RNA sequence: UUGACAUUGUGAAGAGACAUAGAGGGUGUAGAAUAAGUGGGAGCUUCGGCGCCAGUGAAAUACCACUACCUUUAUAGUUUC
RNA sequence: GUUCUUUGUAAAGUGCCUUCGAAGAGUCGAGUUGUUUGGGAAUGCAGCUCUAAGUGGGUGGUAAAUUCCAUCUAAAGCUAA
RNA sequence: UUGACCUCAAAUCAGGUAGGAGUACCCGCUGAACUUAAGCAUAUCAAUAAGCGGAGGAAAAGAAACCAACCGGGAUUGCCUUAGUAACGGCGAGUGAAGCGGCAAAAGCUCAAAUUUGAAAUCUGGUACCUUCGGUGCCCGAGUUGUAAUUUGGAGAGGG
């Protein structure tokens, strides 16, 4: 059982002598070949909070653009069309939505090696705001695979409760056990290592 | 270290280092048979013990396991026999003397 | 409880110690008489769950047998009758090998009533067993309420006939709706069925 | 077991008075029991792994398990066999070697 | 008569996978500069070395976990010829 | 029917609480060879290699994989009419 | 060097037990031919005769790793039925069950697997005496690589 441990419950609230934030990432070790079809690139929705300093660039209208000051970053414009389109770029992603279809041809040029613009399979474009900002500034992140068997990403902050944690690797375990294929081998659970930037790193 | 079959003396010594209780082989299973009325035993337990012989009793504990109970884990990864005879030891050993430091 | 222990440990028999005696005790057993009796059985455990009490009235016989089948006893192959019935190598043989080592041992050892053998050993050209008789006529045993069947003229050649779990394994008469092909009596069932049974009264 | 009452259905039969008595041991002779626990483990570890045991785990820790279960049915007999078989052989594999 | 498997074992060397801890290396033009390479990152840190917001490029560096390919680079154990 | 000796600090069984309850392996089953059978992807039997397990296991008449239900107690012997 | 152990012998030592017959009938292994197919090779006759091994008064078989799929029954044999049917088969000639049901018949159990362990209490034989299908005292040996008692799953044992 997990809460003995870490993991995301205490432990390593002690062990840090940071005095920042350090944002932690959770390592994995299930069984898979050189296939495309055998395995998961599906996303697990976070709960709770992970207080990521990932600012945004969020161009809205109407009644789109009322719920943006509250949640997230930063609040932009389809007039603010001229401002990321030349010499500065610290963004991490962005997001738009129906009413922004005809002002989005003027966002893509700058958003194509790293990916960073709106798409038919990438989450962006979606026309009631006030939802999708507590999966924003949560950080709901994405997972993919590069070729082989092993899978990492990021989690939570280690300043907060015990139980604040638990519930957020959760959803995020039984997505690494659900989207991922019988088409693979012995045990979809096994090593379950966890360390934040320095500190050491325990499994379960 | 006797009985013709070996089968049933294999099994006490791995019995011994699980429950922490001293073992000794000794060279006579007729012996052992002897000293109890009997032809053959193989097998002798101490249980029951008088408060005349108990001190000089720890002190043998010590010098048995000393030899056998350590040494357990020891000659479990160790392969006996392979002893060649007369003929084979010295056509054999002055093969690879006069081959190398001759 | 060490009877538990050495049954465990006669399953084991791919092991590195299971393979080193069966290949000591196989080949010494081979430079000795192929009938050639035993002072005491190599196997406690199988021994006595048979039916094995160490006394005066209980002999054991090592026993060496050999394999292959059994090639019709034609002159150069030759046979004279039908294809089907026309071969002489795929020729196996109705009995096993346990209880061909009886049949033996019970010719030279005619004055004891055999009970029943096991698996010891076997290689390329030979498999052994040890089978382990009865005295029909030593006063220990001729009374005792467990043995004194024994002494009924009724066991006469039990291996000759049957009367043997290998023999009754061989034969098979067993509870089953597979072992309705002689479930009782070989011909005796035959007979049965294939016989015309009339009455005074035909209705 | 409350049927139907009627000839066919679900439960095709008629609903009479259950009884229900005392259990039997004609259903546990194959139990778990503290005296062959004791027994069959302490075994294991005196004989070793087989020939194919040793490379019945180099064929799962380095290929996989469908390819386990695939030499084991032709080691043995039944897939299920295999199952039951082929899990008792992981039960080694972890408890053993890391933990 | 010929192939295979059992019988049928206990070693050395030459290629040979692989547990496991370290060490290690690869795009041209260019940006001081070693690029298939993602994110955490304004600090790990008395030293102040890199920073960094900046910036040229297709990809931006330490606290570096590692999604890591890869090292016939070697070790501590099993392998088919 | 009569009649000798009390067999005895002799054993078995009934009601209640708790812990246990050990039960047969080169056997089972598989591929295959032949042969038998009402038996039909295989009824049995012997051979060959392989080679089990314990909330197990055999069987449920179309194999097979998948999730269940049922039903017995093998690989020990004896017993009249 | 004396004394045990295991193992293999020895005799006109002591005590025993095996053989062939008979073979009507029952248990096995091996095993045909004719015959049919209007021919004839798988098929059939036949899972037959002979042949060789083996006992009894009967025997063999037997208390389920049984049959079912029931409102489940419940060892073994046997006659009636199933039926000339399910089935098999150059789907040819042909061959070929079983469950259930009725009834005569009707007996149940015991060994290993448990620490008798505050006691190998058990058994072979020699000998003495006797009430002799046998008993009791002694002297040896088997046997601890395990003889009495408890317990066989339907239970059951230890503690109380």
């Amino acid at each position: 059982v997990k809460e003995l441990l870490k993991y995301s419950n205490e432990t390593k609230k002690r062990n840090f002598l940071e005095t920042v934030e350090l944002q932690v990432g959770l390592k994995n070790y299930d069984p898979q070949r050189d296939k495309r079809f055998s395995g998961s690139l599906k996303l697990p929705n976070c709960p709770r909070p992970n207080m990521s300093i990932c600012i945004f660039g969020d161009a809205f209208d109407v009644d789109r653009a009322k719920s943006c000051g509250v949640d997230a970053m930063s609040v932009d414009d389809l007039k603010k069309l001229n401002k990321n389109k030349k010499l500065i770029k610290k963004l991490s992603k962005k997001y738009n939505a129906f009413i922004a279809s005809e002002v989005l041809i003027k966002q893509v040029p700058r958003l194509l090696g790293p990916q960073l613009s709106k798409a038919g399979k990438f989450p962006t474009p979606v026309s009631h705001n006030d939802d999708l900002y507590g999966k924003v500034t949560d950080v709901r992140s994405t997972i993919k695979f590069q070729l082989k068997k092993v899978l990492c990403l990021a989690v939570a902050v280690g300043n907060v409760e015990m139980e604040e944690d638990v519930l957020v690797n959760q959803i995020l375990m039984s997505v690494n056990f659900f989207v991922s294929l019988l088409k693979k081998n012995w045990q979809n659970v096994g090593s379950l290592v966890v360390k934040s930037s320095m500190g050491p790193a325990f499994r379960l | 270290n006797d009985v013709d079959p070996i089968e049933l003396v294999v099994f006490l010594p791995a019995l011994c280092k699980k429950m922490g209780v001293p073992y000794a082989i000794v060279k006579g299973k007729a012996r052992l048979g002897t000293l109890v009325n009997q032809k053959t035993s193989a097998v002798a337990a101490l249980t029951e013990v008088r408060a005349e012989d108990e001190a000089a009793l720890a002190k043998l504990v010590s010098t048995i396991d000393a030899n056998f109970a350590d040494k357990y884990d020891e000659v479990k990864k160790h392969w006996g026999g392979g002893i060649l005879g007369n003929k084979a030891q010295a056509k054999m050993d002055k093969r690879a003397k006069n081959s190398d430091s001759a | 409880g060490a009877y538990k222990y050495l049954e465990e440990l006669q399953r084991k028999k791919q092991s590195d110690v299971l393979r080193f005696l069966q290949r000591v005790r196989v080949w010494e057993y081979r430079q000795k008489n192929v009938i050639h009796r035993a002072a005491r059985p190599t196997r406690p455990d199988k021994a006595r769950r048979l039916g094995y009490k160490a006394k005066q009235g209980f002999v054991i016989y090592r026993v060496r047998v050999r394999r292959g089948n059994r090639k019709r006893p034609v002159p150069k192959g030759a046979t004279y009758g039908k294809p089907t019935n026309q071969g002489v190598n795929e020729l196996k043989y109705q009995r096993s090998l346990r209880a061909t080592a009886e049949e033996r041992v019970g010719r030279r050892a005619a004055n004891l009533r055999v009970l029943n053998s096991y698996w010891v050993n076997q290689d390329s050209t030979y498999k052994y067993f040890e089978v382990i008789l009865v005295d029909p006529q030593h006063k220990a045993i001729r009374r005792d309420a467990r043995y004194n069947w024994i002494c009924d003229p009724v066991h006469k050649h039990r291996e000759a006939r049957g009367l043997t779990a290998t023999g009754k394994k061989s034969r098979g008469i067993n509870k089953g709706h597979k072992f309705n092909n002689t479930k009782a009596g070989r011909r005796k069932t035959w007979k049965r069925q294939n016989t015309l049974s009339l009455w005074r009264y035909r209705k | 077991t409350v049927k139907t009452g009627i000839a066919i259905g679900l439960n095709k039969g008629k609903k009479v008075t259950s009884m229900t008595p005392a259990p039997k041991i004609s259903y546990k002779k194959g139990a778990a029991s503290n005296r062959t626990k004791f027994v069959r483990s302490l075994v294991r570890e005196i004989a070793g792994l087989s020939p194919y045991e040793r490379r019945l785990i180099d064929l799962i820790r380095n290929s996989g398990e469908k390819r386990a279960r695939k030499v084991a049915k032709k080691r043995l007999g039944s897939f299920t066999r295999a199952k039951a078989k082929v899990e008792e052989m992981n039960n080694i594999i972890a408890a053993s070697r890391r933990h």
